[PDB]
């Protein structure tokens, strides 16, 4: 029985342009077990239409998933990803930075 | 995947050696041979896995081709007990066994002192009413079907009397007719010229 | 295409 | 090993029947085949693991389930004009590996129960000619007019079943090759030394165990209901 | 170049909440093409790439039948392993399995794989010779002995060296436009002051395929593995990948730094510099 904590990256599919449709992604990887909670937030509120990739894993058996939603960024709106996993002492919030 | 068995039928005299073949264009990871008697479950004889391996189980010798696309079963000094349907089967890619269609082997007894005769046996419980018994003919003789649909004739079978170290072939014929007599009972078959016909 | 035969550990 | 009870099964057309197959070999994979006279095996259905099954080459009209590792029941529904056959179940530790076969079950499905008939059995005594010519005596047993072709013939000498000097026909004869429900005949021979047959104390009996109707089958015909039963014929030695 | 086909299976028990959840996914190189999820309504192996949808009904019926058999086998395996490890029936456990093949540039067999993990740790694996097993402990030794007695490896070897490779070649052909293509990285650099004496230069590689790529920062001479942050390659969500590398440099020394990008889609490695 081994547990591995998820690595988290929040980013857009294409370079962000205010007022232009895009996709907001939260990529979680390197975790074990596979049960994981991932949500995308807009100004702190959970975005309802969020999909994710099919469960897969790496050479070391750790899992990875991509969560995503279509979105139109602006100058004022803030986006973030909330992740919870058994390995975490408390949920993690990672804010979207358009240049990361 | 396919497995082809040859020959389809083989009839040989007791004491002879024989070979049956199982061939394919594809490679099998494991292969089995079975012997089945009528109305009974096939009996597993062997499993081979290594290309080129040879397995000898008593008088039976099994070989798996180096390329694992073929196998053979060879029997030394065939005994009447070897009679049966021989099936080869190979590991199937979809989780089953691929079966050949089999080789039906018939081992005929060596009748040393043939004494072909046709006897009339009477019912133990009824006057008249009887059966004709064609017996003690050599294995070279074959019993044919009957002409009239009302005349019943069985195929030949072998009987062994171990006590007397004696073996004999026989066939039976009976009919509901009236003109039917053991004299013309087996007229549709090639019976020995010197067949004893009790007067 | 996946394996056509399965086997337990 | 593998059990397939019962050895003989008889049903009226239109009556679904489930054939049992149980194995105590701790095998994961199970298989069902049917075999016609003088032919090879045809795969009906198989299961590589408990809770999964898949069709063989001739699955139409059949159905299976695999809720337990030890059992694989085969249901024969209104398949078609051909449910009558020899059914064999087999298992292997893992699928694709060597299979071990059960003993088989002979299923006969008839159009009408009135086609069922028990065998009439007769024993024919050795002829004097054979005795003087060969010093041997051949007794012949004839089981005739039975349907289905589900019988087991045995010879008994002085109260003991014997497996010496006996030769029973491998297959019966259809008294009417035309009819699909034709009745059958079967013959067997018991050959003994003339000396043994010449002892008036010796008793010979040909026994034919027939498998037919059960109590679940209704019977309105005047003749005795053709239920599973034993029919025998006997003879006694004769001093010369 | 070389190619691979891989199938990944995950079975997770959930005592008191029904049967284990089973998920299967298949990939050719870095492209997913099929999936199965035991909890989904379809109960069929489903397409996840346009090019596999051209396969006829018999292909789909077959993959669905086979994947359902895999699902039940790994469900039994969860029970077996709980027993081998004397674990309670209350906890959730995971069985993972992966198998597949690699082919070289000539599309000929290069390597085969078939291995398992229990609760995220190696359990048993078929060695590269495709004839022997690597068992992690006594439990795995029991599995090894069972599989040797029933000659599992010989049958798997035939699939990995033959069938597997044949499917890979077929898919590489049917999905040729998408699988045999390379998408060179689209690149750009950003600059941000992180203080009154330092700045951050970030080198971006976007929309590339396959995933393999090398991004390096050099200063006048070569490689700068100092104060250089490199993120893990990540999926864009449209079948392509992304990666970036950043360096913190003294303000006024931007001219000394260059970002180098190596990718199979590039005829020659790219060298990028900060240009305000």
């Amino acid at each position: 029985m081994i547990q591995r904590t998820p690595k988290i990256q929040v980013y857009s599919r294409h370079p962000a342009e205010n007022g232009k449709s895009n996709f907001l992604n939260c990529y979680v990887s390197g975790f074990h077990p596979s049960d994981i909670e991932v949500d995308l937030l807009k100004n702190g509120e959970r975005i309802e239409k969020v999909e994710h990739s099919d469960l897969s894993f790496s050479k070391d058996w750790s899992f990875y998933l991509l969560y995503y939603t279509e979105f139109t960024p602006t100058e004022k709106d803030e986006y973030a990803c909330r992740v919870n996993h058994v390995t975490l002492s408390q949920p993690k919030i990672v804010k979207w930075d358009r240049d990361m | 995947q396919l497995l082809e068995q040859s020959p389809q039928f083989l009839s040989i005299q007791e004491g002879e050696n024989l070979t049956v073949y199982c061939n394919s264009s594809s490679v099998f990871s494991s292969l089995q041979w079975y012997r089945q008697e009528p109305g009974e479950g096939p009996v597993l004889l062997v499993t081979v896995v290594t290309g080129g391996e040879v397995k000898k189980l008593k008088r039976l010798t099994f070989q798996f081709g180096d390329a694992r696309k073929d196998s053979s079963l060879h029997i030394t000094a065939a005994q009447p007990g070897d009679t049966g349907l021989y099936l080869c089967a190979g590991a199937g890619s979809q989780g089953n066994l691929i079966f050949g269609k089999g080789t039906k082997l018939s081992v005929k007894p060596n009748i040393q002192n043939p004494d072909p005769a046709v006897y009339q046996l009477r019912d133990s419980k009824s006057s008249d009413k009887s059966v004709c018994l064609f017996t003690d003919f050599d294995s070279q003789t074959n019993v044919s079907q009957s002409k009239d649909s009302d005349v019943y004739i069985t195929d030949k079978t072998v009987l062994d009397m171990r006590s007397m170290d004696f073996k004999s072939n026989s066939a039976v014929a009976w009919s509901n007719k009236s003109d039917f007599a053991c004299a013309n009972a087996f007229n549709n078959s090639i019976i020995p010229e010197d067949t004893f016909f009790p007067s | 295409g996946i394996l056509g035969f399965v086997f337990t550990l | 090993g593998i059990t397939q009870s019962p050895k003989y099964l008889f049903r009226k057309e239109g009556q679904n029947v489930t054939l049992s197959c149980e194995q105590n070999l701790n095998h994961d994979a199970m298989y069902w085949y049917r075999q016609d006279p003088g032919q090879g095996l045809r795969l009906i259905y198989y299961s590589q693991i408990v809770n999964d099954f898949q069709k063989g080459d001739i699955a139409e009209g059949y159905s299976v389930s695999r809720e337990k590792k030890e059992s694989f029941p085969l249901t024969v529904t209104s398949a078609q004009k051909n449910p009558t056959a020899f059914y064999l179940c087999a298992s292997s530790s893992r699928s694709s590996y060597e299979q071990y076969f059960g003993p088989g079950t002979r299923l006969t499905v008839t159009e009408d129960l009135k086609n069922v008939f028990p065998p009439e059995v007769a024993v024919f005594e050795p002829s004097e000619a054979e005795i003087s010519h060969t010093q041997k005596a051949t007794l012949v047993c004839l089981a005739t007019g039975f349907y289905p072709d589900h019988v087991e013939l045995s010879w008994w000498v002085n109260g003991k079943e014997v497996h010496s000097g006996v030769s029973t026909d491998p297959q019966p004869l259809k008294e009417q090759p035309a009819l699909n429900d034709s009745r059958y005949s079967l013959s067997s021979r018991l050959r003994v030394s003339a000396t043994f047959w010449q002892n008036p104390r010796n008793h010979f009996r040909c026994q034919v165990q027939f498998y037919g109707l059960s109590e679940n089958d209704e019977w309105t015909q005047d003749r005795a209901k053709p239920v599973t039963q034993i029919v025998s014929a006997e003879a006694w030695g004769r001093a010369d | 170049g070389s190619h691979s086909m891989r199938y990944f299976f995950t079975s997770v028990s959930r005592p008191g909440r029904g049967e284990p959840r089973f998920i299967a996914v298949g990939y050719v190189d870095d492209t997913q093409f099929v999936r199965f999820d035991s909890d989904a309504a379809s109960q069929r192996m489903e397409p996840r790439a346009p090019w596999i949808e051209q396969e006829g009904p018999e292909y789909w019926d077959g993959e669905t039948r086979k994947v359902k058999a895999h699902s039940q086998t790994h469900r039994v395996d969860l029970g077996t392993l709980r027993g081998y490890y004397n674990q309670s029936e209350a906890g959730s456990h995971t069985v993972q399995r992966m198998y597949g093949c690699d082919v070289g540039s000539d599309w000929r067999f290069l390597r085969g794989y078939h291995q398992y993990a229990y609760d995220g740790k190696d359990y048993i694996a078929l060695k590269e010779d495709l004839r022997s097993w690597t068992a992690a402990d006594m439990a795995a030794q029991t599995t090894k002995h069972k599989w040797e007695a029933a000659h599992v490896a010989e049958q798997l070897r035939a699939y990995l060296e033959g069938t597997c490779v044949e499917w890979l070649r077929r898919y590489l052909e049917n999905g040729k436009e998408t699988l045999q293509r390379t998408d060179a990285p689209k690149t750009h650099m950003t600059h941000h002051a992180v203080s009154d004496h330092e700045a951050t230069l970030r080198c971006w590689a976007l929309s590339f395929y396959p995933a393999e790529i090398t991004l390096t920062w050099q200063r006048d001479g070569e490689d700068q593995t100092q104060d250089t942050e490199l993120v893990e390659t990540r999926p864009a969500g449209d079948g392509t990948f992304q990666k970036w590398a950043a360096v913190v440099v003294p303000s006024g020394q931007e001219q000394r730094y260059t970002c180098h990008v190596q990718h199979e889609g590039l005829p020659k490695p790219l060298t990028l510099r900060w240009e305000p």
